[PDB]
């Protein structure tokens, strides 16, 4: 019922109508070239081609029990030959050479799209995945966050390494509760308004000069905000209002220049167990 | 005295022998 | 605060001789341990480590984990022999993990006999890899990739060893004209998109550049024969010893044997079927290659 061909060489799908009712095949590190002769295995729900040489995705109409499904690290240009897998719960898109989001409105039951480093230029055609609650985003070519607002399940938003220059899209994404956009352009702290439910938020590696407009965000659990332009310290009382903030990170700042850099962190943020990299509390 | 870097005898030098070299 | 070494190193063994792609799962707590732990011993050593031979130099792994194993059995496990390797751990056939927690969990508990210097892959961003940090939160979370950053910022970044081999992961920099400007950097710390720091990660030798070039990884410079001939001269040294290019034998030349590519990593993607080297030095700085064949 399961079956690991990992690491196996194997450089063509040939010959696997011999399985009757296989459930997870695994053909990662295989030097695949084409997707073909898989028609037969009509029981598959997941699917794993994790670092082959596939062009192209095709050959995959007839898997409709497939709920995950893995194409990262190949060769892929475009999106295609999706349509049809409507129970596709997480599907894996990584490292790949695809340049639009196109060609996923029938996976309504999608909750996982990973689409990390690509060469992706804007967020379309997502509307129609109302279930999602993990989009990643990271290392791509985005300079605008825009057409997110459907994604009223999403939970984590991972957007770091892009083109941002402003947060702002954000305000229907009421669930979100991770939220990364780490090495970006930001210069403000804006458009969080709606996200009261963020334990999670990282804008470190920015260029960022002052804390605001987060004195609503009383879940924060984690606040990333290393290599900024940070140079006040009264900007901390914005943090104040989350009283089970556990982790800040605020080195590799202008305050970080102040021989009481951690006596002040501790005395603005008394909740805080960990600062950068170190521990405080227990 | 000093301390020098050589090589044992069994190594070859494979720098003009074509060899393939590439940027990850 | 504790951690049982010995049972993480037991574990990260056991899996010798499978078939690559057979995975170990230690406890988050225990991955974050030997991220935290190790960090203490980088940042309690020199940025510029200054080694003594006899040691082995090894080039990248990119988290071929089964690969890893075997440079060690042909090398000899620590602390049998002492290693120095020139970064690039990590990568993405989802066991950059293994290789990591255990070339830490050896820094750990060899820190006197085995190094560990920083590569492009240890970067504290996802601007050009990606791999890693997408394992990390495949298989833990998010988080766990931010405190493996942590570590990664406090690694050194060059050695020499005996005066006369100068190790880096990358090459050399145009802004590099005294050895006290890589002791002055200071931990933690990202790798730039510019400058020393970046180039001794990043940058390249070439044939072709009569001096300094623009590199085609789009980041950092190359450099040719006469820059390593004027840096070994100014620096009174015999060798600049450096990883971070697939070479066909694992190891490679460039100008006259007075710089060496290493690369230990064999058959990178599966599509140049290279090698994987291991350079040996001895008492007397004698240098011999040990070669490990792709298995497949
Ligand atoms: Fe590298």
């Amino acid at each position: 019922e399961d079956v690991d061909l990992n690491h196996y060489r194997i450089g063509k799908i040939e010959g696997f109508e011999v399985l009757k009712k296989v459930k997870t095949l695994c053909l990662r590190q295989n030097l695949i070239k084409c997707i073909e002769n898989l028609e037969e295995l009509q029981s598959l729900r997941e699917l794993d081609l994790y670092d082959n040489q596939i062009k192209k995705i095709e050959n995959l109409e007839a898997l409709t029990e497939l709920e995950i499904l893995d194409i990262s690290f190949n060769l892929l240009r475009n999106i295609e030959g999706v349509d049809k897998l409507t129970r596709l719960k997480k599907l894996f898109l990584v490292n790949n050479k695809i340049s639009k989001i196109e060609n996923l409105s029938n996976l309504h039951q999608l909750q996982m799209l990973e689409l990390g480093s690509n060469r992706i230029r804007a967020i379309e055609n997502i509307d129609t995945l109302t279930n999602l609650e993990s989009l990643f985003l990271g290392k791509n070519k985005i300079t605008k966050l825009q057409n997110l607002d459907a994604l009223t399940n999403l939970t984590v938003l991972s957007m770091q390494s892009n083109r941002l220059t402003k947060i702002e899209g954000l305000q229907n994404l009421v669930n979100l509760r991770e939220l990364y956009l780490s090495h970006n352009g930001i210069e403000v702290i804006e458009g969080l308004e709606n996200n009261n439910k963020l334990t999670m938020l990282d804008i470190a590696s920015n260029r960022i000069k002052k804390i605001e407009n987060i004195s609503h965000l009383t879940e924060l659990q984690e606040f990333w905000m290393n290599d900024n332009l940070l140079e006040s310290w009264s900007d901390l009382d914005e943090l104040k209002g989350a009283r089970s903030l556990e982790t800040v990170y605020l080195e590799r700042n202008p305050l970080q220049k102040d021989p009481q850099y951690r006596r002040k962190v501790m005395l603005a943020l008394p909740s805080v167990r960990q600062i950068d990299a170190t521990f405080v509390r227990f | 005295p000093e301390k020098k870097v050589e090589w044992t005898s069994d190594t070859v030098d494979n720098e003009h022998m074509g060899r393939r070299s590439s940027k990850c | 605060g504790s951690l049982n070494l010995d049972s993480i190193i037991g574990r990260l063994l056991e899996v010798q001789g499978s078939r690559p792609g057979k995975n170990v799962q230690l406890t988050e707590n225990e991955i974050r341990g030997l991220c935290l732990k190790s960090r203490e011993i980088f940042l309690s050593q020199p940025i510029l480590l200054e080694l003594e031979a006899p040691l082995k130099i090894c080039g990248d792994i990119h988290g071929q984990y089964y690969d890893l194993l075997r440079l060690f059995e042909y090398g000899g496990f620590p602390p049998e022999s002492n290693y120095l390797f020139l970064g690039d751990y990590v990568d993405r056939g989802k066991q950059s993990l293994e290789t990591i927690c255990l070339l830490l969990a050896y820094k750990i508990k060899y820190p006197e006999n085995f190094f560990l210097l920083r590569g492009n892959h240890e970067c504290a961003s996802i601007n050009r890899i990606y791999g890693f940090y997408d394992e990390c939160k495949r298989r833990y979370n998010i988080k766990l990739w931010k405190t493996f950053t942590d570590c990664f910022n406090c690694l050194p970044i060059a050695a020499i060893v005996d005066e006369k081999i100068f190790c880096c992961h990358g090459g050399l920099s145009p802004d590099l004209q005294s050895m006290e400007q890589i002791r002055r950097i200071m931990r933690p710390t990202d790798v730039p998109d510019q400058g020393l720091l970046c180039d001794l990660l990043w940058s390249d030798p070439d044939k072709d550049v009569q001096g300094w070039g623009e590199n085609d990884r789009g980041v950092s410079f190359t450099f040719g024969a006469e820059v390593v001939a004027k840096f070994l001269h100014k620096h009174d040294l015999d060798l600049i010893c450096r990883a971070h290019q697939v070479v066909e034998d694992g190891y490679e030349f460039f100008a006259k044997r007075q710089l060496v590519t290493l690369f230990s990593a064999p058959n990178y993607c599966g599509e140049f079927d290279n090698a994987g080297a291991m350079m040996s030095v001895d008492e007397t700085l004698m240098c011999s290659f040990q070669i490990l064949k792709p298995a497949d």
